[PDB]
Order: structure tokens, then sequence, then C-alpha cells
């Protein structure tokens, strides 16, 4: 059977910064694709 | 431990965070603040053995269209979603959603997920469609789009009130893992 979810993580919280036209909080591999 | 890469998909407004966060942490979240990315991983047990959970909240919003592929690679279940009392959600599932997570992952499992299933019946929501010459999705509707699109499994689903919301993830689980 499958079980009720459990230990919620929040790993990545992305943004935008409209003053510099550049994203936030991006995931570590990412950083070199945009 | 398993682990399952599970991204979520789908037009502005139609439920992809509540959907997600109230699975997750048993809350509907009182404010709609839309989604630029975020990554959320949970602990589930299956026939056992613990799987890891690992979830893909992507933009909804066309001005994150550039940012959205960047969660597909080694994807193992894709969410398509779009809400019951959307007309133009539904019809975007065709149009827009379908064909971009087709083109990044030509072979990977889609899910099509009806949300706010809570609002199919709302006579207020009813009337107001009505005026637009709209009227809200069927199960029947739902089913003939996810043939069309190849789903491996069409889900209605309400965040707020958590019907069908258990479901729509253990598909999405035994989808992957069997
Ligand atoms: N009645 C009802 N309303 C819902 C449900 N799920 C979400 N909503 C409402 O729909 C709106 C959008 O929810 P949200 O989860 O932010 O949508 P989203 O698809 O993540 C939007 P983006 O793609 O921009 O992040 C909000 O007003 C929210 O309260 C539901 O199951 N029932
Ligand atoms: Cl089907
Ligand atoms: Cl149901
Ligand atoms: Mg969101």
């Amino acid at each position: 059977e499958i079980s009720a979810p459990s230990n919620f993580e929040h790993r990545v919280h992305t943004g935008f910064d409209q003053h510099e036209q550049k994203f936030t909080g991006l995931p570590r591999q990412w950083q070199s694709l945009i | 431990m398993q682990a399952i890469k599970c991204v979520v998909v789908g037009d502005g407004a139609v439920g992809k965070t509540c959907l997600l966060i109230s699975y997750t942490t048993n809350a509907f979240p009182g404010e709609y603040i839309p989604t630029v990315f975020d990554n959320y991983s949970a602990n589930v047990m299956v026939d056992g053995k613990p799987v890891n959970l690992g979830l893909w909240d992507t933009a909804g919003q066309e001005d994150y269209d550039r940012l959205r592929p960047l969660s597909y690679p080694q994807t193992d279940v894709f969410l398509i979603c779009f809400s019951l009392v959307s007309p133009a959600s539904f019809e975007n599932v065709r149009a827009k959603w379908y064909p971009e997570v087709r083109h990044h992952c030509p072979h990977t499992p889609i899910l099509l997920v009806g949300t706010k299933l809570d609002l199919r019946d709302d006579k207020d929501t009813i009337e107001r469609l009505r005026d637009k010459k709209l009227a809200p999705i069927t199960y029947p509707q739902g089913l003939a789009m996810a043939r069309e699109i190849g789903s491996v499994k069409y889900l209605e689903c309400s965040a707020l009130t958590q019907r069908g919301l258990k479901t729509v993830f253990d598909e999405a689980i035994r989808a992957v893992l069997g």
C-alpha cells in the first residue's frame, strides 16, 4: 500500500528580481544554463 | 532509497501549488501567490519500502516559458493539470502543455489532472461560466482529453477538500514504480 507523505522539505525557492531582470535562488545546476 | 521525479505543469490559476502543498503538508494555502519555481521533497512508504518523492512545481505564467524546461531532464512522471471550471486551461492541455512536455520528454508518462472539483457544482461558478458561454468540464470530457494525449490516468481532485488528492500522487507513484 502507499502511505501518507511525511518529512516535507522545501529544497528550492526561486524568485525573480525585476530591477536586474535576474532569477534569484536558482537550483545550483541551472546557474550555468540561465 | 528509491526516488521519483514528478514534474507539475499547467496554466496559471489552475491550482498546481495548492495541490502539491495540500498533499504534502495538509494545508490549503490561504493566499494566491504565483510560482516562479519551487522544489519540494517528501517521504512515502510504498509496499513497506521508503521512497523519496521529488516534486517540481512549475510556473503557469507564460513569462516564465524559458525557465520551465530546465525542470524537464530526467523526469519520471508529469502531472498536466487544468481547472475543471476553466475551459481555457483545459483547451491548453492540447494546445500547449502536452506538446511542450512531449517535445522535451518523448516517452515519460503523463497523468492528466482536473483540479478544483469542489467548484464543478458551485452554482455561482456555473452561472458565471454560463454568462460567458461556458460550462465546467465533465468527467467524460476529461477522460476523452486524457485518452487523446495518451495519458496513463485521468484523475479529478480538490486541493481544498482533499477529495481524490492522495490518489493523484498514489497513481503517479504506481506509474513510475509499478
Ligand atoms: N476552490 C478551490 N480553489 C483552489 C483549489 N486549488 C487552488 N485554488 C485557488 O486557485 C488559485 C490558484 O492556485 P495556485 O495553487 O496558486 O495555482 P498555480 O497553478 O500554482 C498558479 P502558477 O502556475 O502561477 O503558480 C488560488 O486562488 C487558489 O486559492 C481547489 O482545489 N479548490
Ligand atoms: Cl486514460
Ligand atoms: Cl473523485
Ligand atoms: Mg503555483
